[PDB]
RNA sequence: ACUAUGGUUUUUAUU
RNA sequence: GCGAAGAACCUUACCUGGUCUUGACAUCCACGGAAGUUUUCAGAGAUGAGAAUGUGCCUUCGGGAACCGUGAGACAGGUGCUGCAUGGCUGUCGUCAGCUCGUGUUGUGAAAUGUUGGGUUAAGUCCCGCAACGAGCGCAACCCUUAUCCUUUGUUGCCAGCGGUCCGGCCGGGAACUCAAAGGAGACUGCCAGUGAUAAACUGGAGGAAGGUGGGGAUGACGUCAAGUCAUCAUGGCCCUUACGACCAGGGCUACACACGUGCUACAAUGGCGCAUACAAAGAGAAGCGACCUCGCGAGAGCAAGCGGACCUCAUAAAGUGCGUCGUAGUCCGGAUUGGAGUCUGCAACUCGACUCCAUGAAGUCGGAAUCGCUAGUAAUCGUGGAUCAGAAUGCCACGGUG
């Protein structure tokens, strides 16, 4: 088997990266594991809301990381060689193993 | 009261960003340092170049910056070689080879940063600032705005004064559930003082 | 100001059969330790019957009648209001106050062994000397010496 | 912090091979009390405390935006006021206002 | 007492003293460090430790089992 | 209307 | 519990004694050495010398980078000030109900009306009635959370319905209902009545898990104190310049005869403890998170598995539940402290340290003017981590059980 990792901060970009390896596979009749988004990672920050003197007033922020593995049983030059060249989508990390 | 940035929650509707990149949590602090350093160097080289926004991508062991300008000719120079200097000067300031792309902007008197540029240039031509503001309001509305505010403070008209002055029409709501506002704050850097300029523009269609 | 909150009530607990026995998970209960007060419910009344055994129809017939509230006092400010205004208490206080409104020695030198304590307080409310007498019987003379206004 | 202190910021890491790599095998035993005699290596005993100010004993990861050694977010390399300043532009990727 | 659970001597100061026992006698060797710990070569030695303005004399006898030189010259006035 | 009572705070940039 | 998440030095101001003056952060020109390795003498050290020694990367053979050295000008440098000089920020009243405009009206005008009045409220609200009619911001709904239901979905978690079967979610496969993802329904005085100006309100009835901003979030309209602030920035003017700049060594800021906030612990006997037992959440994590094992009275010193994250170390939540034991005594209580003996870091712990074992033990029994939180999962009480990182908080942010 050939295995891939798709990781992003945006919940629609992660699915755009999925579409170039899962819809391209279903549209060729390739065998698939089906829609599995996996549990989501998140981390929280508390940040002081004044630039000056006031130390007690503060606000909260979140960063959320989506990680999909998609599973491949019929790999192709249109998938496993094409996801490493994806230019039309910014802010996503693709990693692959043989 | 703090009146502090109620518009920052409105990118949760899924949008493309002006810094659009990924990093390991252990490297994010060095990505944020280089993201600051290239933005600074390029906005000092493009300080008077009619730029509306700067956009940063980070491909594999690379960095790709898109310059959005109403004047592509001042960025590129003769034979298009002056942007190859603009690349070369930052080619190692972030530890990766830099790529530089140019994007054209239409309706310049409708962007909150380029409306502030129209005020900085009329203060540089030392003309009556209240006229330049009431021109900036009407020009934006006739060009596609639905609501606008223009505000200025300190050394007003190149004079030995403090104070603040503003003109508005059509509402500029920052706190409501939808408005998709365009916002900017700048400095005019005159021979009498820095003169802070604030702009907010509403266009609708959201 | 304008608060009009609904009044609290308690139901008779079928393990003890009455509403008067259903409050000893709260009366002499501390630190939120409610099952620690449950540990000694109704067995404290059998220990009271170790000091005066007269059955449940006479268990509270003086141990509440001798100590129950009858008047509410303090002033009301309407000009020259340097007096007190006595009013007779409503029937919703007939079993109240007498097992809650005094801790002057219990928080100062204790009040003897805890599993024996309600058998002591139900016997002390039927002995009526020394502690808790002044705070009760002072309003049986105040309401006769300071009654010229209402 | 000053630009002259920002030049000290690099002088403080310049000794890494000169004093802090060639005696690291001694650095693991130099103060161990499970050893013979009361003195055995006095001619090398001081060589890794002989350098001053530019020592690991003064090395701190510091705010990458002010040169301050304290009161900054190690996940960003900078202080609360510069996280606030970037959040008002929406400029930090994936970072959004929420308290859950 | 002293350093690493045993005796300790700064050999640079030990030699600085060896070049000073020829000069005093009644001119005690001035030293500006108070962070230094006594060692048995100080027997019969004439030395004076700094107090931030002047120097105060120090004498070491065989009944001294371990002290810092700042102990022999107090600073603060109290009341 | 709803208790009969409780005095002082230097001239001062000066808006 | 200040600006200022940690003290030998350091971030750092102040002081004394050394050291420099177009300095040196850094840019253009100039210009010799590789960075380094071995090593001795002076000085508090910065520096300043003495004796060996390498010749890398680059190498149009001209000449560069790394790391150092040194010279000239244009210069600047600033661990400075001024908010009674300024863009602003934050503090106050206060989530108070208010600040203001277009046109009409009143007034000689400065100004007012509108925004008042009469019902009613958390509310310039919601209505009625008018010389006003509309409108921007604040208020408020929309928005975020949730009660009870509905609806979709998944892993190494869940497993009803459908099937197989190491008879086990083990496995085909699917979400009964949990958990995590989330999203929707539902609330409109709408509906029946009363009271009223049969207007809005406000209280009962009905359907509801819930009803009249349900309770909590989200937040902070104009504007004053010549509030503080140029130590968050930004800035004009002003100041220092053999120095208030830059570099160094040691002091000092932790000096102490009393005054007060900010807290914290005890002021015991439903208190204290021995032994046996259960369920919450919520965070840290490849010079890191840390189990096992030995040595020792222990801090610790060695040896060292597993973990790359809902998958694996920190790690059997405490009270409450159960079985037992104190000796009435300012208490086996309470902790300021005088002693003895250790562990370890660090240029060094005297001045100015955290932790470990064992001798000793004061004050203290709810507190005066006065100022204080609180209308119920709240009074009370008992539990869990992380940022900072030799040493350092009772603050901060994250979280629960009983009541």
């Amino acid at each position: 088997r050939i295995r891939i990792r798709l990781k992003a901060f945006d919940h629609r970009l992660i699915d755009q990266a999925t579409a170039e390896i899962v819809e391209t596979a279903k549209r060729t009749g390739a065998q698939v594991r089906g829609p599995i988004p996996l549990p989501t990672r998140k981390e929280r920050f508390t940040v002081l809301i004044s630039p000056h003197v006031n130390k007690d007033a503060r606000d909260q922020y979140e960063i959320r990381t989506h990680l999909r593995l998609v599973d491949i049983v019929e790999p192709t030059e249109k998938t496993v060689d094409a996801l490493m060249r994806l230019d039309l989508a910014a802010g996503v990390d693709v990693q692959i193993s043989l | 009261g703090q009146k502090v940035h109620p518009n920052g929650i409105r990118l949760g509707i899924v949008k493309p960003w002006n810094s659009t990149w990924f990093a390991n949590t252990k490297e994010f602090a060095d990505n944020l340092d280089s993201d600051f350093k290239v933005r600074q160097y390029l906005t000092k080289e493009l300080a008077k170049a009619s730029v509306s926004r700067i956009v940063i991508e980070r491909p594999a062991k690379s960095i790709r910056v898109t310059i959005h300008t109403a004047r592509p000719g001042i960025v590129i120079g003769k034979k298009g070689e002056d942007v190859e200097k603009l690349r070369k000067v930052v080619a190692d300031i972030a530890g990766v080879p830099a790529q530089i792309n140019i994007a054209e902007v239409r309706k310049p008197e409708l962007d909150a940063k380029l409306v502030a540029d129209s005020i900085t240039s009329q203060l540089e031509r030392r003309v009556m600032f209240r006229r330049a503001m009431k021109r900036a309001v009407q020009n934006a509305m006739r060009l596609g705005a639905k609501g606008i505010k223009v505000e200025v403070s300190g050394r007003l008209g190149g004079a030995e004064i403090a104070r603040t002055e503003w003109y508005r029409e059509g509402r500029v709501p920052l706190h409501t559930l939808r408005a998709d506002i365009d916002y900017n704050t700048s400095e005019a850097h005159t021979t009498y003082g820095v003169i802070g300029v604030k702009v907010w523009i509403f266009k609708g269609e959201i | 100001r304008r608060r009009v909150i609904g009044q609290r009530k308690i139901l008779p607990d079928p393990k003890f059969g009455s509403e008067l026995l259903a409050k000893f998970v709260n009366i002499l209960m501390v630190d939120g330790k409610k099952s620690t007060a449950e540990s000694i419910v109704y067995s404290a009344l059998e220990t009271l019957a170790q000091r005066s055994g007269k059955s449940e129809l006479e268990a509270f017939e003086v141990a509440l009648e001798n100590v129950r509230p009858t008047v509410e006092v303090k002033s009301r400010r309407v000009g020259g209001s340097t007096y007190q205004v006595p009013v007779e208490v409503r029937p919703v206080r007939r079993n109240a106050l007498a097992m809650r409104w005094i801790v002057e020695a219990a928080r100062k030198r204790g009040d003897k062994s805890m599993a024996l304590r309600l058998a002591n307080e139900l016997s002390d409310a039927a002995e009526n000397k020394g502690t808790a007498v002044k705070k009760r019987e002072d309003v049986h003379r105040m309401a006769e010496a300071n009654k010229a206004f209402a | 912090a000053k630009q002259s202190m920002k030049a000290r910021e690099v002088k403080r890491v310049a000794l890494a091979d000169k004093y802090f790599a060639k005696r690291a095998e001694l650095k693991a035993i130099i103060s161990d009390v499970n050893a013979s005699d009361e003195d055995r290596w006095n001619a090398v005993l001081k060589l890794q405390t002989l350098p001053r100010d530019s020592s690991p004993s003064r090395q701190r990861n510091r705010c990458r935006q002010t040169g301050r050694p304290h009161g900054f977010l190690r996940k960003f390399g900078l202080s609360r006021i510069k996280v606030r300043e970037a959040a008002m532009r929406g400029e930090i990727p994936g970072l959004k206002k929420a308290s859950w | 007492r002293s350093l690493k659970k045993g005796p300790f001597i700064d050999l640079h100061l030990l030699k600085k003293v060896e070049k000073a026992v020829e000069s005093g006698d009644k001119k005690p060797l001035r030293t500006w460090s108070r962070r230094s710990t006594i060692f048995p070569n100080m027997i019969g030695l004439t030395i004076a430790v700094h107090n931030g303005r002047q120097h105060v004399p120090v004498f070491v006898t065989d009944e001294m089992v371990g002290h810092k030189l700042g102990e022999f010259a107090p600073t603060r006035t109290y009341r």
